[PDB]
């Protein structure tokens, strides 16, 4: 469960 | 004598695991006569040795500036660890120490209210889209804009403003050519903050 | 129910007598069913009647935003007067009040340290000029760049950072074509802050 | 004794 910003990794849970 | 300034990392860097946050210890007004600067770095009082030493650079009037950058671990910063820069120089009676850390207090999640172009706005050739971001703590936050997976850079964001309950708010305004809006393109404001799930949320606006 | 946000004036506006500072009371999430908003404004508890009423504007999902702007007197703001926006609406159990004023505490004058392009910088086609502005209080400050009496807009400025003595610092970086620098043109960072004489100072950089 | 910014009046003493 990961968030992405413009193709770049933000954070994972 | 020399002066020391310790800069915190950029919020975006501390919140995105793919970026590299750093604290920056800046020493100005270092004399030509006594130009050596020694840096010691500490994390919660424990000395660390991984800082980069940058070559001195010329200022005006026979002085240098000298800078040291320490990469920080995202989780360390977010957990409230204290970073200390100690600066030693012959012209200083004693070493100068600076300490920085994240603001203390219960983190609170940002909320977003969007605002599509006003009635008057739609008469012009450019329109403004707004995201009011509020109720967040700490004030460290990153707000950016995009459409169709590409960045939209023609925006301006206010500084965070303290609200009566101790949380913060701001607004960000993206300005775009009206034709792009009329076409039906979706524009989004992305918000990164530590109290969000995975540090991230996005709200969207389009012609309704 | 509706939410209320009270924005302070821009520092530049409160510091330049030729500009018009204002406080802005923003109400979002006003329902379509109960859309009337009444604003009362107070300056140190004394009701004032000169606020502009703006027409409501559409948000998404059957709501409006409604905004009221109160022009403030520069000297009133700088003397620490409290501005209160009271917001009345049928959907609210009680009126919402917000108060804002300038930060309290002894004002302190900003100092500036300039930094001409690094050695590596001079190998590229663009160069960076920096002004480190420090030791100021309150954090409200405006920094801009110019050359030969014209504005230079290709700069970025950090937020103010709290220093260990309770004052603030920041840096601002202007990026220019190296040829303009090599020609000998003088570039200046202008600083506006309430603790400066006539709210104003300027430091200059040129090829030495 | 007045300060000016890009032709605009800042403040007077």
């Amino acid at each position: 469960d990961c968030a992405w910003h413009l193709g770049e990794l933000v954070w994972c849970t | 004598g020399p002066s020391v300034f310790l800069f915190p990392p950029k919020p975006k860097d501390t919140l995105m695991i793919s970026r590299t946050p750093e604290v920056t210890c800046v020493v100005v007004d270092v004399s030509h006569e006594d130009p050596e600067v020694k840096f010691n770095w500490y994390v919660d009082g424990v000395e660390v040795h991984n800082a980069k030493t940058k070559p001195r650079e010329e200022q005006y009037n026979s002085t240098y500036r000298v800078v040291s950058v320490l990469t920080v671990l995202h989780q360390d910063w977010l957990n409230g660890k204290e970073y200390k820069c100690k600066v030693s120089n012959k012209a200083l009676p004693a070493p100068i120490e600076k300490t920085i850390s994240k603001a203390k207090g219960q983190p609170r999640e940002p909320q977003v209210s969007t605002l599509p172009p006003s009635r008057e706005e739609m008469t012009k050739n450019q329109v403004s889209l707004m995201c009011l971001v509020y109720g967040f703590y700490p004030s460290d936050i990153a707000v950016e804009w995009e459409s169709n997976g590409q960045p939209e850079n023609n925006y301006k964001t206010t500084p965070p403003v303290l609200d009566s309950d101790g949380s913060f708010f701001l607004y960000s305004v993206l300005t775009v050519d009206k034709s792009r809006w009329q076409q039906g393109n979706v524009f989004s404001c992305s918000v990164m903050h530590e109290a969000l799930h995975n540090h991230y949320t996005q709200k969207s606006l389009s012609l309704s």
